[PDB]
Parts: structure tokens; C-alpha cells; sequence
């Protein structure tokens, strides 16, 4: 602190900065697949199938595996605010938010809070709120992104919001007709691509959503549902990384470090193979976050 | 019967048998603990101790950050006789009866 | 009244604020502690926060140790009407005032 | 349609965008046509990466594609010099949607 | 960390940066008022004030 | 309780799951029937549908070979309210219970 003494005055009231620590485990949890396929299956698959990409089932169906952990993955970083069964990941629905997420709180500390525009707006008609992205919920985002000065980079937006922020120009715009005189006829084609919100390029995410938190109450149980459907996580890039362990044999599928180890042998003509990796998602900085929960979608 | 998962998020039980604590904020402002708690180091839990251990990470985490309890904890070390602290988890122990 | 002191052998009152626990074995047997304990990090303490910290530090050092507070917190968790633990640290309140 | 029903393999029965609405007054319940309804199509076409190439409407749904461009569209003169006078088109052709 | 290593240095520029951030909030505010550091401000310094 | 077994001579159940049916001429004349029974495809048959799947494959290996059972399930195909083919075979749900 600095406080204003007088200029023959005293001592003014001592005071000292504080830095607090940090969390996020990865020591748990992991995520697997396993295959079972017999000896006698891979051969004679060989001549009996006809697609070349079916012949070989060890081949395939090891991609195949390779190819269902990262799908179930991202699937698991807007979820996973539980265990085990998640994956032990942690997720961007409860890292965006007013939650914990690292030991520190939102209610002692109200500078470890994220930027939000939440769009119930609770004095509308009944069950039915969510009022629409305007244009006035994002350029107001922007203030908020600048009290706390930070920037961003990237915007997650699944895919029914882009058609929300889509329909924001068919309200916007009107066609012109110039410079008319002998040549061809005018040629309609009344359809437009989206270029991403000033130089900071919309990626759209299939398996994108937001689980609503126990303080939205009366909203999950006036909806049916808490996916919510409609963020759109105005994020920094270079401040989000992503960790996994390199155990000894692994190798690297795309960055994520995975393990093979085929199982031991108890009969002849049987494998039992398995693969397997450990994730772990990291958000230093709450500062460099936006959200625009609760879009009419 | 109490049902519990430990309150830290993606550490439920760690591979490497420490499990380390989320700090939390104990005397309701000012201050911290850090703590860690290792899992079997002289022997194994013989599933009489899988129910001691379950309630001793409930009265670490979820109740020396809680403002009630610290409240009523405090009240029994203020009474008439809770001297030189192990009369006072005497005097504890009993109210707990 | 409670007349405790910090119950390390030298160290009780540090410089740093940063009064580190001493290695505790929990069930008596197989589980081991380690926790630290950091002083004033939001202001100071308030005069009733002397005495919450005075208690605090008396059902971590001595309490957790001991055989038979744990086996009435563990009846306590036993109970009929104990699960969702926010509601065993509601419970034991109640016990206690 | 080939041996799978839509009801244990829900990975069948095509995208659909309907407009009736059930809601509306009135015996006939159509919604004429709004630029919302490729939009919303392309919403749910797009959870499946699948690209079409081809639009098949029989040409009394043209012409309700040609009356939205009538809705919104204007001449502007934006040249003042002399030397020529404007000549009136007032017709159009259709392209198509997104190429 | 190399900047909360050395714990008197650091605290130093914790406080000359902490007596800036606080010395343009006043110049919005000042008004006199030795609370505050005696400074005037653009509250009454752009204003039909004295 | 039946202990049956699949009919093939050498192939009862096989290494790739695709029980190939050998032909087998059904109306004791005229016909040819070559069909193929594949196994597990959602999922596992979870100790009940083992005994289901024990039916199924009698009634083809067994039963449409047989003379006598085709000419009972000819006197259903021909009686009251038998039209519609699945108004038949829920004629003879009530004919087997």
C-alpha cells in the first residue's frame, strides 16, 4: 500500500507484497485401450476380405486405437471435472471460470476470476431467457479483457455459435448493384465465409461445451440439460500447454507420449495387446480469458 | 457410512504414494498449510485403516478450512480443565461420544 | 483455558512465518504426514484469530497422532446419516457444541 | 434403405431442416424461406465433415431464393462526371449458394 | 525464482512502482485532502471549480 | 435343458466368430437355404443370450430341415386372423406359451 501521511508525520503502517503457490497433479489417472485378436483372425483375413485397409488387423486396428485416445481426449478438456473415470484431466469448463482450479479461490482472492458476459439476462419472458449474440456482448468482452490488460489470440466457439454469429451479418448487410451499363447480367450468389473476428481466427470445435456450474441452478433445471452449448473462450495460445509423462519405451503419436506393451502369452494363438498414455492440461493466468456463457444457440 | 473422494482434483491416489495436499486457507483469513500425506510406509492398511485413513483426509481437508467447525473446536480448548494438549483431545474426545 | 505451545523442540515461533510441522505417523501406524504451516499471508490475526490458531495447531500435532481421536471420528463417519462430506464436518460440530 | 435401421445405428438418417413449426396460425404452416434455413443446415451438415457439391430445388424454390435477393438490394450511381447515362438491368441469374 | 530471491531488492521497486500506480489514480482525485497526498487533480482542475 | 452343439462336423465354434451354416435343403424337396451366423457384434452375449443364441441356432440347423415341423407352421399361416407377417408371428408366440 501507499497511503498519504503529512510532510512532518510518522511511519506509515508496514505492508509487504504476497505470492501464492500453485497445483495441478499428474500422478493418477491414465487412459487406455486393448484389442484381444487371435492368430488364426490375422491370417486368414488376409484372402476371405477384399478392402486393403481391413486385410491386416493388427496394423488397423492399432491406428485405430492410436486414433480413439485423441479423440476422447479433447472430448475430456472441456470435461473432466472429476476422476478416474475422466481421465484425470481437468478441463477448460472449470479453468474459465470463478472455480478453484488450483487451490486458490475466487472468493478470497476476487483477482483469480476469469472475464464473463453471461447471457441469461433474468427479466425476460419465462423459460426461454438466452437472449441471442448481438454484437454488443463481444466488443464488451473487450473492455473486460482490458481492466485486467491482457490479450488474447485464439476463440473456441462450437459450431452452433459460429451460425449465431453468422446470422449477426444477415441483419448487418444489404447487396449493390454499380457500374451498369451493356455488359453482363448481375449474378447473384447470396452466401459468405467467415473470416474470424479481426485478424484472430474462429477455430470451431465439434466436441466443444461448457458444463454449468451449481450456482446456475435455476438455469439447468429451467433447460433440462447442463452442456450450455454456446462459449466461446477467447484464449491466449502460447499461455495453455498441454503435459503427458515420457515413460521408458514410449513414443511419440503426435506429441502425446503413448506405450505399447503387448501382454504375456497363456495359450497359442492369442495377443491381448493394450495402449495407453497420461494427460494433463495446464491455464497459468486467468488474466488472458474470456466467456460469453448462455447464447440462445 | 461416509462415501469420499479426495478433494484434490486429478490426484485421487497418486502412483508414486504421496499424495500432496491442495493448500488451503485454514483460519478462515490468514494463513496456510501445504500439506502432503504419504500413503503406506510401514505396512499395509488391513481394511479397518481404510476407514481411520477415510476420515482423517475429511477432517484435513474439509473441515480446518470450514469456519463452523474451527468455531466450535475453539470453544472446547476455552472451557474449565483443557490444559497442556492432551486434555484437550480428551475433552474432544468425549463431546465426540 | 489452553496454555499450548508449538510443539516442535526448537522453532516454535519462526522468523520466516513458515513454522514447518515435524513428521507425524497417523494410524499409528502406516501413514505419514508432513505438512508445513504458513503464518500471517492476509493481514494479521485479529485477537480471536490467536486463539483459532492456537487450536488449530493443537488438533494437527497431537489429535491426528493419537489412537483414540481418530477412532471416534471414524464412529462418526459411521453413522446414519453421514455421507457427501460437507455433511460429516456438520456432524461433528454438533457433537462438539 | 440398405439393411440398417436408423434406430440401433443412429449414424443413418440424414440431416434434416423442417419448416413447419407446428405453432403458427393458420391451416398452412410453411415459413416461406429464410436465409436461417441454409445457415441452419449447414450448422448440422458440419457435425458430420461431410461437403456437398449439389443443391436440387424444383424451380418454384428458385424463384423463392431469387425473392430473397429482391428483399435486400438497391442501385447506387457512384459516378458523377457526365459523358454517359446509366442503363437499367433489373434482372438477375443464379449462381448458387457458397459456390 | 530469481526475482523473489533476493527479498530486500525486490520489495524495493514493489514499492516505487506501487507509489506511482497510486500517484495517477490522485491525479484524477485529488482535491487537497492530506489523505490522499495533498495533490489537486483533473476533478476540479478541468472543471468550473476555483 | 438342452446341451446343444452346432451341427457342422468340424468348425462347432470358430476362431473368427463366422459360423459358416453348411446348406441344407428345407422344404425336403425343392430349396437350398446357405446361410452364415455371425457372433459377437455389440457387445458380449452376457450369459442369457448364450442360451437365447442356443435357440436360434437349433431352429436353423434342426428344425426348418424338418418335414414335420414345416407342416405346423403351415396350419398358422393359415388360420382366422393370420394376414399382415407380423400378426403371424405373434400367432404363434401365443401357440408356444
Amino acid at each position: 500500500t501507499a497511503t498519504g501521511v503529512a510532510i512532518t508525520g510518522s511511519a506509515p503502517a508496514a505492508s509487504m507484497d504476497a505470492t501464492l503457490p500453485a497445483q495441478l497433479p499428474i500422478s493418477a489417472a491414465s487412459v487406455q485401450s486393448t484389442f484381444t485378436l487371435n492368430l488364426k483372425e490375422i491370417e486368414e483375413s488376409k484372402e476371405q476380405v477384399t478392402n486393403e485397409e481391413l486385410r491386416n488387423l493388427l496394423e488397423a486396428q492399432m491406428r485405430n486405437a492410436v486414433e480413439e485416445i485423441a479423440t476422447t481426449l479433447n472430448k475430456k478438456l472441456y470435461d473432466g471435472s472429476g476422476a478416474i473415470a475422466d481421465g484425470g484431466l481437468i478441463g477448460l469448463s472449470i479453468a474459465a471460470s470463478g472455480q478453484d482450479y488450483a487451490g486458490i479461490s475466487s472468493a478470497t482472492y476476487p483477482l483469480w476470476n476469469v472475464s464473463e458476459v453471461d447471457a441469461w439476462d433474468a427479466n425476460a419472458t419465462g423459460t426461454d431467457k438466452r437472449q441471442a449474440l448481438k454484437t454488443d456482448f463481444m466488443l464488451e468482452l473487450d473492455r473486460k479483457i482490458r481492466y485486467r490488460p491482457g490479450a488474447y489470440d485464439l476463440i473456441l466457439t462450437t459450431p452452433k455459435v459460429v451460425e449465431q454469429y453468422k446470422k449477426v451479418f444477415e441483419a448487418n448487410r444489404s447487396y449493390q448493384i454499380m457500374t451498369f451499363d451493356g455488359q453482363r447480367v448481375p449474378l447473384i450468389d447470396l452466401g459468405f465465409n467467415v473470416a474470424g473476428y479481426m485478424g484472430r481466427p474462429i477455430i470451431d470445435d465439434v466436441f466443444c461445451s461448457r458444463t454449468r456450474t451449481a450456482a446456475e441452478s435455476a438455469i439447468t433445471t429451467a433447460l433440462g440439460t447442463a452442456v450450455d452449448e454456446g462459449v466461446m473462450y477467447f484464449l491466449k495460445k502460447d499461455d495453455l500447454r498441454f503435459y503427458s509423462t515420457p515413460v521408458v519405451g514410449a513414443f511419440s503419436a503426435n506429441g502425446v507420449y503413448t506405450l505399447m506393451r503387448q501382454l504375456a502369452q497363456t495359450s497359442l494363438y492369442v495377443d491381448n495387446f493394450v495402449v495407453g498414455c497420461i494427460p494433463q492440461l495446464q491455464l497459468t493466468t486467468r488474466k488472458n480469458v474470456g466467456v460469453i456463457k448462455n447464447i440462445k444457440v | 457410512p461416509l462415501v469420499y473422494t479426495p478433494a484434490v482434483r486429478g490426484g485421487a491416489n497418486p502412483a508414486s504414494g504421496s499424495y500432496l495436499l491442495d493448500p488451503q486457507y485454514v483460519n478462515s483469513g490468514v494463513d496456510i498449510l501445504q500439506a502432503t500425506y504419504g500413503y503406506n510406509i510401514n505396512g499395509t492398511a488391513n481394511a479397518d485403516q481404510l476407514l481411520q485413513r477415510d476420515a482423517i483426509l475429511a477432517i484435513l481437508e474439509y473441515a480446518l478450512k470450514d469456519t463452523a467447525f474451527v468455531n466450535a473446536i475453539q470453544a472446547v480448548a476455552a472451557g474449565s480443565g483443557v490444559t497442556t494438549p492432551a486434555s484437550f483431545v480428551s475433552a474432544c474426545v468425549t463431546k465426540l461420544t
